[PDB]
């Protein structure tokens, strides 16, 4: 029935001090029947990050059509895209398909390269962009998600805090949700580097 | 002078002349006499048929529109063709749509307006062929003769072609005569084919050379060759 | 959604709360249902969120291009008649429940349009699912010749009316004052009365809680 | 009607020429002059920028230099505005190949694309064609560093070395006399720049008159890069090779 | 080669040979009008020739009713004339009907003005040999003037005149302002701003009006009218009985 | 230069159209034409030439009808004359479709004429070749107009236009002061053949036939009729008695 | 809904009440049902809100323009326009729409156009849920050419019981005067007209 | 009717040049002179309002246009083409970025759009070239103030300063000894009205010049407040008397 809970599949985005951080798990799979445990949902053009639940096959279209979009975007522009602006290029996209969408939920992360400020925001599959300030979260496990976060989580966290507080708010939603799961990844972004690093979590 | 405006039919001559359309005017002159002529019963078409070798056939020039209508032509024998296709449609769409017979007046109007299409419009070229429509319709006997100007005229009788105004003075000549020769066909095809033999000069009219059409009262539109206007002859 | 329109003595008033909603779940706790059509005329918006936004911002755009080609300020019943139109030409499949307001050459406006594309006129309006509880404020409270004060209270009063008796709404109080005379000013945030209280613990994980199978560096340099 | 003021841009000559290809390079032999010299470890492209002034921002100037591609690029003789038309279709064309396979569009793939775009506007719908030749510059894993060219015509071929636009008689005689296979990039940055400083029509070779690009395998790393040189990137080499 | 005489494309001088023919066809009704903006309306005069004794006069006209509020006289062939003023009508209904409130003069002229320049770059359209005066009392901007050209030019006055004899109306009128030293005609009615266009038409062109000489057309706050033989005449007793 | 009167649409060095003037030509050289406003309705009038006596008399009408008020009668290429009729006809019914209310006649006239102005725009079409009479009765009385080549017409007291347009305007001029009360349509009738039959004199060659139909509010009811019968002998005889 | 328009001795007068609805809840209790097409052509509206407000908006525009090109329209030719577009659009539009106007040759005229998109020109008309419950007490009370007054007190009683039975017509009654003396609008509290 | 004109009106002559691109540039040529100035903080665009009668009112009409809020044209050549590239750059400006990124376009991107328009009409069927040559003058937070020329041909180029039209070369000469690398706005205000008195013969003031700058965020000429990101325009025309009190301290 919903298409966008075929295949499963959760995404969720942070702020830390002068940092940002996303994370999804690694499940594709057939309504009950798993099928992949390395289908990572979070992409990156340069230095903004896109992290996309919902129908796969969506998925990865429009991760295809973002890389599409930015290259010609920086080869016009002369810079790499903004958060803010890859924000509104998302938008603009998404509703321009408003009676016949993509099936995905979308989450943006990244930091102002000028500003340095972090930023994040989700949307529903026509467009409406919610750009929130401590986290945004999609997938099929966005209720439990939202319990984890709202409890959790805490303005300006480390880097290594940070990771901790993602961490669990991923797993432990994860694990309510019979659709998903099968590992997880998680990115920690700051100015400077990238880290990214896998979980160990149930595999049932 | 001329050469300057005779490119296209969009252009008017200094003297307010489509030369296009006057060329085109020509080609039926050059073509091969036709007479058309009617009384108050029936209307004849008379035509004589021009051959290439004594190897080839005599060329058409009768075409039947409907059970009650019909014409003859002079000119570019394609066109031809294509005009009396229309005037099929014309007369068949009038039947289906209405169940009535096109009246003869109209077609006449119907194909003047089509003529006058492909000669205020870039790109169209005038029809090279002149037509001479016969029809028995609601108020009787009919004779027409269209011009690729557009201009269609209802006459008693006349000729067009080639050596053409021999027989026209002839008819113009014999009127009052053979414009009551009503109930009696026979006596108007005769008169009809004295009125073309006034055209002759090559040879004289033969059995696979002439071409006979009727059309009256209780007769539908018949097209007569070969030994079937021998009786004529 | 709650959202309302107030006429005052020498302008026009609009607010709304800032719930954004998806079923029974919050989507966004502080959203902004005000948009900027033009410099002096904003519209609120209820229904489908991303609709209220894209017409929003369409007409907007176009207002902004018929300005600077007729070298005029835009006018209210332009983005009301521009933005029926539309709503009407897609037979109310675009969820837009408007309240546009603002002042122009003409004097101030207030209207509002419904998803079909049908418009009203008055000088207090509400539309949204808090839309009865707003109104049965404004049906006790307004009376002609409000002062600027007067009418931004009986809006704001209106809206809370709905963050309180309204499960659609809730949050925020956003205002925005059109005055005759000067610009227009956007209260962001004027009201926020629903602040989390400080949470019982801190959840601040020890370090090292979270086990980690594998990790590496990401290259986002070119 | 119409007729009457139709050119008829695309029809042979009774020596079976095509009038507009032929005209449309008369056109393109008087502008500012452009060089593509490959190398074994890379390739080179130098152009010289017709038209200067005082005045003329150089920073924000680009007039014969253009990035294609992360792996291609090309230097343009003739109508700029000509040139970007194709330029922007041909950024598209790469970004699609990409979008389709996942991989980097080949080199020649996009230039044949260019090319046949062009010999459209020579077979028919009555406008004029392009007042543009391209050196390609690119780099694949299934030819390594290629060197393209192609012109009004729509034709297209490979060059080791090869210049495009005003003076290339001259030019390509020049590099016929002293390119040999193996040289190294820098090599070929310098038989660059000492051409142009040849048939240059200008009193010296300055560098704000200059375009440079090189797309070389920066050796630690193993990847191919792309460098467009700014005007004192110009300006430096300019002296080391000996022109100061 | 010697075709770019036939249509609109460049000539090795950089001009547009056909531009210019179309206005040499704007003076082919060998008419001339003057339009002066009052303190709140706005007149326009344009001279009525009607020779032919089998004409009804009262058909011929080169004044236009474009809305409400719009006036327009037209100086060119009234073929073109009609074709202008149709579609400003038509212009100027749309515009009302999609923005909510009645199209303004000089907006009505730019857009006028835009279409007439596009005839001037498109080869298959040839340019309209006429040229149009717009008059209002713009809600906005008060008594208006705006006139366009076969060029795709357009610009507002404080009065104008077009026709064979523009130049002797023009330096006239840009006396008495030189004079008067404000921008308008100081006159609370319209009757006598009617009346001063008039006199100095008179005093410019060197020549007396009887009731069918002219044609005048009137603008105020929303509403714009023409004048009868009647209303003309009264208007040109009134001269009389000044002088 | 010259050859301003090859294309259409083009101006020459004075402003003028030449291919309309020349389609005027083709009016000026056909049959004479006319149209009299009465106090109650109009009447046209046409000269038809016998151009021979195989022509069944009677049996060539001229003079037409758009929708059941209005007439009209043309100088020039038949042909033309009626592709513009069918044009007034579609324009009627479709006027008539959604105002419900018969075209007036003001706004058919200007109907034909801003389609006629039409054809002198471009240079992919011919302008018309006639020159047009016509009017009827609507909710403000008769009308009476006459369309040229140009897309130029006006109202018209008496109007006339073809080959003996000349002794017409003349005989009509005179009318016009002969009768400062206006005139009945039963007198119109019968001046009309008057007219029609002076007018024949520039063209005294060919022996012709009277045409006359009238629209009048009290003798038609404000509906188009043609004249015949023993009004139209009348009409005829009252002519054949004062050319002599 | 309740809606009417009466021809009477000096013209025409169009009448209204002012209630529009979604379910049970009166989204506006002020509302002007009565829209002006022309000087002196004016609807009475029923029915979608938004299918009539596009309808007369239109209706408005065609009239404009027919008026820059043929001066002023008919009564007749502006229930055309409206019928045009109610009858070609019947499948997706639901509007049962009143035409009422003055002219100096026939006094007032009124045209009702109903759901099918058939034109129907009467004395007098009534449309509108709050109309069934009129049908009666306005057959027994309307009159050829009566007077401003008796006309004006006609529509008073007759919308007095359509907003009385019909919960869907409610709040003021609004009537709009059509005569050669200009345009009127009168306007009719719930006190006044709730007690007749 | 139905456009025929669907070949190319500007092709290649056996010399290889285009005719009527030529030619426009001589249009261009012929019209009045404006100039463009880029200071370290702001950008500076004039020309001359050649009233073409006494009782035209040369304010009703602008030669210098505000494109986006922080980008304007002025240009010479052919008004009524300048025109309608007014508009059409105004519109492209939001259908072909504003509409997808939720921003204005910035200065080179925006001259981008507008050279291929006017590229276009140089080799679509049936149209002319535009007789107009544009100077851009905007600012884009990554690009900072620039400053950039479009020809009829559709080529366009990056200026420090320049001059089009009339007296270009004149003028041109006149800047390339005025500019250095160091003029703060006022400054280039100043060289602008110095240049720009030259190429006029009669009378220089506020009310035949016409000046306007892109330089600091106009708060002030926003229209309302309470968006702390959105500051305020960075275009500006000066006025009639701004610019007399100017020529005083000429
Ligand atoms: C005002 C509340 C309302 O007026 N009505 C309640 C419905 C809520 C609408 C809006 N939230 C959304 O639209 C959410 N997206 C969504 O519903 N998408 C549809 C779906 O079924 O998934 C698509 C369009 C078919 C999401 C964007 C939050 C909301 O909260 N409305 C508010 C106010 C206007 C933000
Ligand atoms: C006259 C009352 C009626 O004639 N008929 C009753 C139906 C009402 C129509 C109109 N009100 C609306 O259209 C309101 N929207 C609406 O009803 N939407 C439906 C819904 O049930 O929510 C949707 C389409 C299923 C709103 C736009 C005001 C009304 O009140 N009609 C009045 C009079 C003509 C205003």
């Amino acid at each position: 029935s919903d298409p966008s809970s075929i295949n499963g599949g959760i995404v969720v985005a942070m702020t830390g001090k002068d940092c940002v951080a996303i994370a999804c798990d690694l499940r594709l799979g057939s309504q009950s029947l798993g099928v992949s445990n390395k289908f990572e949902k979070i992409f990156h053009y340069g230095h903004v990050f896109l992290g996309i639940t919902g129908l796969a096959t969506d998925v990865t279209t429009l991760n295809e059509m973002f890389r599409y979009k930015t290259n010609l975007y920086k080869l016009k522009e002369e810079r790499a895209i903004e958060p803010e602006t890859f924000t509104q290029l998302v938008s603009s996209s998404l509703y321009e398909r408003r009676f016949g969408p993509y099936f995905v939920g979308p989450v943006v992360a990244g930091i102002n390269s000028k500003s340095g400020k972090p930023f994040i925001a989700g949307f529903d599959l026509i467009g409406c962009i919610d750009e929130a300030k401590d986290f945004i979260v999609s997938g099929t496990a966005s209720d439990q998600l939202f319990g984890m976060c709202e409890s959790l989580y805490e303005p300006n966290l480390e880097p290594e805090d940070l990771f901790e507080t993602i961490s669990q708010a991923l797993l432990n939603a994860a694990d309510r949700d019979a659709l998903s799961g099968w590992g997880a990844v998680v990115y920690i972004i700051k100015k400077d580097e990238v880290v990214k690093r896998y979980l160990k979590m149930r595999q049932d | 002078f001329r050469n300057n405006y005779d490119g296209d039919t969009v252009t008017f001559s200094p003297t307010g002349r489509l030369f296009q359309v006057e060329y085109a005017l020509e080609a039926i002159k050059q073509g091969s006499v036709t007479v058309g002529l009617r009384s108050n019963t029936h209307a004849v078409l008379v035509a004589l048929k021009r051959n290439a070798d004594e190897l080839s056939s005599y060329q058409k020039k009768i075409i039947k529109c409907d059970e009650h209508m019909g014409l003859s032509l002079a000119g570019l024998a394609p066109d031809a063709r294509v005009l009396s296709n229309y005037l099929r449609q014309q007369c068949n769409y009038s039947s289906l749509v209405f169940n009535r017979k096109l009246a003869v007046e109209r077609a006449g109007h119907l194909l003047c307006d089509k003529a006058q299409k492909n000669t205020q419009s870039y790109g169209g070229r005038p029809y090279g062929v002149g037509l001479l429509i016969i029809g028995y319709d609601k108020s009787g006997a009919h004779l027409l003769e269209f011009q690729p100007s557009g201009n269609v005229t209802e006459l008693y009788g006349t000729a067009i072609g080639a050596r053409s105004q021999g027989a026209k003075t002839y008819l113009e000549r014999t009127l009052d005569t053979f414009i009551k020769i009503d109930g009696n066909p026979d006596e108007l095809i005769k008169a009809g084919v004295e009125a073309i033999s006034q055209s002759l000069r090559d040879e004289s009219l033969t059995v696979d050379n002439l071409s006979i059409a009727i059309v009256g009262k209780d007769t539908p539109f018949t097209i007569y060759d070969g030994e079937a206007v021998a009786k004529y002859i | 959604t709650t959202i309302v329109g107030v006429k005052f003595n020498n302008g026009v008033v609009i607010a709304a709360d800032t719930r954004s909603t998806q079923g029974p779940i919050v989507a966004d706790k502080n959203c902004a249902k005000l948009h900027r059509i033009s410099p002096k005329i904003w519209c609120a918006g209820a229904g489908t969120a991303a609709d209220t936004e894209a017409v929003t911002q369409l007409i907007g755009s176009n207002i902004e291009l018929h300005s600077l080609y007729t070298s005029r300020e835009p006018r209210v019943v332009s983005a009301l008649q521009m933005l029926k139109q539309h709503l009407f030409k897609y037979q109310g499949h675009i969820g837009a429940y408007l309240i546009v307001a603002g002042v122009d050459p003409t004097g101030s406006h207030l209207f509002s349009i419904h998803a079909h594309g049908s418009t009203d006129v008055g000088y207090y309006l509400s539309l949204g699912s808090g839309s009865l509880a707003a109104m049965a404020v404004l049906e006790s409270h307004w009376k002609q010749d409000l002062t600027k004060e007067e009418a931004i209270k009986l809006a704001s009063d209106a809206i809370q009316a709905g963050i309180w008796n309204d499960l659609g709404s809730g949050s925020n109080v956003d205002v925005c004052v059109m005055e005759i005379g000067k610009d227009a000013e956007y209260l962001r945030n004027y009201l926020t009365p629903n602040v989390r209280e400080e949470k019982q613990k801190s959840y601040k994980f020890p370090r090292g809680t979270t086990a980690v199978l594998k990790e590496s560096i990401v290259n986002i340099c070119d | 009607g119409s007729r009457r003021y139709d050119s008829r841009t695309t029809i042979f000559s009774p020596e079976g020429r095509l009038y507009q290809v032929e005209y449309a390079l008369e056109s393109i032999s008087h502008a500012g002059t452009a060089i593509g010299i490959m190398a074994s470890d890379g390739i080179v492209l130098a152009a010289e920028r017709k038209v200067t002034s005082t005045l003329l921002e150089q920073d924000t100037s680009t007039e014969k230099l253009y990035k294609l591609n992360d792996k291609i690029a090309v230097a343009v003789a003739g109508l700029t505005a000509d040139a970007e038309i194709l330029i922007n279709t041909a950024r598209i064309h790469a970004q699609n190949y990409l979008k389709t396979y996942n991989e980097d569009i080949p080199v020649e793939i996009l230039v044949r694309r260019l090319s046949d775009i062009k010999q459209g506007y020579t077979q028919h719908g009555g406008l004029r064609p392009f007042g543009v030749s391209f050196i390609y510059a690119g780099y694949d894993d299934r030819y390594g560093y290629q060197l393209y060219t192609s012109n009004p015509s729509g034709n297209y071929t490979g060059w080791k070395a090869i210049s495009v636009g005003a003076n290339t008689s001259a030019a390509q005689t020049l590099l016929q006399m002293d390119y040999k296979d193996d040289m190294k990039v820098d090599d070929a940055i310098e038989l660059a720049l000492k051409t142009l400083s040849k048939t240059t029509d200008s009193s010296a070779l300055t560098y704000d008159r200059l375009e440079f690009a090189t797309i070389r395998k920066g050796a630690n790393d193993g990847e191919v890069y792309q460098k467009i040189f700014k005007p004192q990137e110009i300006k430096d080499i300019l002296v080391k090779t000996g022109i100061t | 080669a010697g075709y770019d005489r036939h249509i609109t494309i460049f000539s090795p001088e950089g001009r547009l040979y056909q531009v210019e023919y179309a206005f040499k066809a704007t003076n082919q009704t060998n008419i001339n009008s003057l339009a002066v903006r009052g303190k709140d309306c706005t007149v326009v005069i344009s001279q009525k020739k009607v020779p032919d004794k089998l004409l009804d006069p009262t058909t011929v006209s080169y004044i236009f009713c474009i809305s409400r509020t719009i006036g327009m006289v037209v100086n060119g062939p009234i073929p073109d004339a009609r074709n202008a003023a149709l579609r400003a009508k038509a212009e100027a209904a749309e515009f009302r009907y999609k923005y909510g409130y009645d199209m303004p003069c000089d907006v009505l002229a730019k857009r006028m003005a835009n279409l007439s320049q596009i005839y001037t770059q498109r080869a298959y359209m040839r340019p309209l040999g006429v040229i149009l005066t717009f008059v209002s009392v713009d809600e906005e901007l008060g008594p208006s003037i705006y006139k366009t050209d076969p060029a795709g030019y357009y610009v507002g006055y404080k009065a104008t005149a077009t026709g064979p004899k523009q130049q002797e109306i023009t330096t006239n009128l840009e006396n008495h302002f030189k004079k008067s030293k404000i921008d308008h005609i100081n006159e609370e009615s319209w009757e006598k701003v009617v009346e001063f266009a008039i006199t100095h038409m008179i005093d410019a062109l060197g020549t007396e009006f009887s009731k069918n000489d002219l044609e005048v057309g009137v603008a105020t706050k929303d509403k714009f009218f023409t004048l009868s033989a009647e209303n003309i005449e009264e208007r040109l007793v009134a001269i009389a009985e000044q002088d | 230069g010259t050859g301003y009167d090859l294309s259409n649409s083009v101006f020459s060095p004075d402003g003028r159209n030449f291919q309309v003037e020349y389609a005027v030509k083709a009016v000026e050289n056909g049959t004479t034409s006319i149209g009299i406003k009465c106090n109650d309705g109009v009447v046209f009038a046409v000269e038809k030439l016998i151009t021979s006596k195989l022509l069944v008399p009677q049996k060539n009408v001229k003079i037409q009808v758009v929708d059941r008020h209005i007439g009209c009668v043309y100088s020039g290429l038949i042909p033309d004359g009626r592709h513009l009729v069918n044009r007034g006809r579609e324009e009627a019914a479709s006027f008539k479709k959604l105002y419900k209310t018969p075209i007036p006649i003001p706004a058919f006239a200007d109907r034909l004429g801003q389609y006629v102005q039409a054809h002198t725009l471009y240079n992919s079409v011919r302008p018309f070749g006639v020159s047009t009479i016509f009017g009827g009765v609507d909710k403000n009385g008769a009308h009476l107009y006459m369309l040229e080549p140009s897309g130029s017409y006006w109202g018209y007291k008496g109007a006339a236009t073809g080959k003996g347009r000349q002794s017409a305007k003349a005989e009509l001029e005179k009318l016009v002061d002969h009768h400062p009360e206006g005139l009945s349509a039963r007198e119109a009738v019968k001046q009309a053949a008057k007219i029609i039959y002076l007018a024949h004199e520039d063209n005294k060659e060919k022996d012709f036939e009277l045409e006359i139909s009238w629209c009048s509010l009290s003798e038609t009811n404000g509906l188009h009729k043609f004249v015949k019968g023993d009004l139209l002998q009348e009409a005829i005889d009252f002519a054949q008695k004062e050319i002599n | 809904t309740s809606i009417m328009a009466v021809t009477f001795k000096d013209g025409v007068i169009l009448g209204a009440d002012s209630r529009t609805t979604t379910g049970a809840y009166i989204a506006n209790r002020v509302t002007d049902k009565l829209t002006r097409v022309h000087d002196k052509i004016w609807c009475c509206r029923s029915g979608s809100a938004a299918d009539t407000q596009a309808i007369a908006d239109i209706v408005q525009y065609h009239l404009e323009l027919y008026t820059s090109q043929y001066g002023t329209p008919s009564t007749e030719t502006a229930a055309s326009v409206f019928k045009e577009l109610c009858y070609e659009n019947k499948d997706n539009l639901t509007a049962g729409i009143i035409v009422a106007g003055y002219d100096d040759k026939n006094k007032g005229e009124v045209y009702t156009i109903p759901l099918g998109g058939s034109v129907h020109k009467l004395p007098y008309a009534i449309a509108g849920s709050g109309s069934t419950f009129i049908y009666g007490y306005c057959d027994k009370n309307f009159r050829e050419n009566m007077s401003k007054e008796e006309t004006v007190d006609f529509i008073k009683h007759s919308l007095s019981q359509a907003i009385k039975w019909d919960g869907s017509s409610g709040g003021v009654i609004r009537m709009v005067v059509l005569t050669a003396a200009g345009v009127e609008r009168l306007i009719f509290y719930p006190d006044e007209y709730e007690q007749l | 009717m139905t456009d025929r004109y669907s070949f190319s009106l500007t092709t290649f002559s056996p010399s290889g040049k285009l005719g009527q691109i030529d030619y426009a540039l001589t249009a261009v040529k012929q019209g009045v002179t404006s100039l463009g100035i880029k200071a370290t903080n702001g950008v500076v665009i004039a020309t001359e309002k050649k009233s073409s009668s006494p009782l035209a009112m040369s304010e009703t009409l602008s030669k210098v246009s505000l494109l986006t809020p922080d980008i304007g044209a002025v240009y010479s050549g052919m008004g009524p083409d300048y025109r309608v590239l007014v508009d059409k750059s105004r519109k492209v400006a939001h259908t072909s970025y504003k509409r997808i990124y939720g921003e204005y376009p910035p200065t080179k991107l925006l001259v981008s759009e507008v050279a291929k328009i006017m590229q276009e009409a140089t080799q679509s069927g049936g149209v002319r070239p535009f007789g107009v040559s544009l100077l851009i003058a905007g600012h884009d937070e990554f690009n900072g103030f620039s400053l950039y020329q479009v020809d009829p041909s559709g080529s366009y180029f990056p200026w420090k300063a320049t001059a089009i039209g009339k007296g270009s070369v004149a003028a041109k000469t006149f800047l390339e000894k005025r500019w250095n690398d160091e003029l703060e706005l006022e400054d280039a205000i100043h060289i602008a009205l110095l240049t720009l008195k030259e190429s006029v013969e009669g009378e220089f003031n506020g009310d035949t010049i016409e000046l306007a700058i892109i330089g600091d965020e106009n708060p002030d000429l926003l229209g309302y407040t309470g968006i702390p990101t959105d500051k305020g325009p960075r275009f500006r025309k000066l006025t009639s008397q701004e610019i007399n009190d100017r020529l005083e301290a000429l």
